[PDB]
């Protein structure tokens, strides 16, 4: 129950790796598409300024 | 932008030659005040002349 528990630990804790890696990727991603519309609107209304 | 300002850019090369008409029509305006002016002292010495 123990190797059971701590399995469960380890593998939600994998699962948990890998989507926190993506977490990490889809948050990177996102700041970096946020930034990226920011900019792409910054420039949209930088060229409606315009 | 690109339509506004390229009709900014199409407006202002027609402003530019409109422009260009008024500075070949005012030098014209001018050279035809500068012969008026030449004929018109003529004539004015002619009338005193005549």
């Amino acid at each position: 129950k123990l190797e059971e528990a701590e399995k469960a630990a380890d593998e939600s804790e994998r699962g948990m790796k890998v989507i926190e890696s993506r977490a990490q990727k889809d948050e990177e991603k996102m700041e970096i598409q946020e930034i990226q519309l920011k900019e792409a609107k910054h420039i949209a209304e930088d060229a409606d300024r315009k | 932008y690109e339509e506004v300002a390229r009709k900014l850019v199409i407006i202002e090369s027609d402003l530019e030659r409109a422009e260009e008409r008024a500075e070949l029509s005012e030098g014209k305006c001018a050279e035809l005040e500068e012969e008026l002016k030449t004929v018109t002292n003529n004539l004015k010495s002619l009338e005193a002349q005549a």
